[PDB]
């Protein structure tokens, strides 16, 4: 399916490979849960594997299913 | 290079 990835500089959502129809969207406090904090890492994915304490990643089965918990241009 | 909750800037907002 298709999802949201900030692997490039900018927003976008493409289709992941044949290999992932899911979509995740990683999140932790980064350097500046002050302000910032909770990095989502907009991406696509086949599936949740365990993931980490602080740095998880989300998951669904839908595309635009993982979107940026403030998406938005620029 | 992440959408950081801080905005959708490569770089924490």
């Amino acid at each position: 399916i298709v999802c949201h990835t900030t692997a490039t500089s900018p927003i976008s959502a493409v289709t992941c490979p044949p290999g992932e129809n899911l979509c995740y969207r990683k999140m932790w406090c980064d350097a500046f849960c002050s302000s910032r904090g909770k990095v989502v890492e907009l991406g696509c994915a086949a599936t949740c594997p365990s993931k980490k304490p602080y740095e998880e990643v989300t998951c669904c089965s839908t595309d635009k299913c993982n979107p940026h918990p403030k998406q938005r241009p620029g | 290079f992440r959408y950081y909750e801080s905005s959708l800037e490569p770089w924490d907002d």
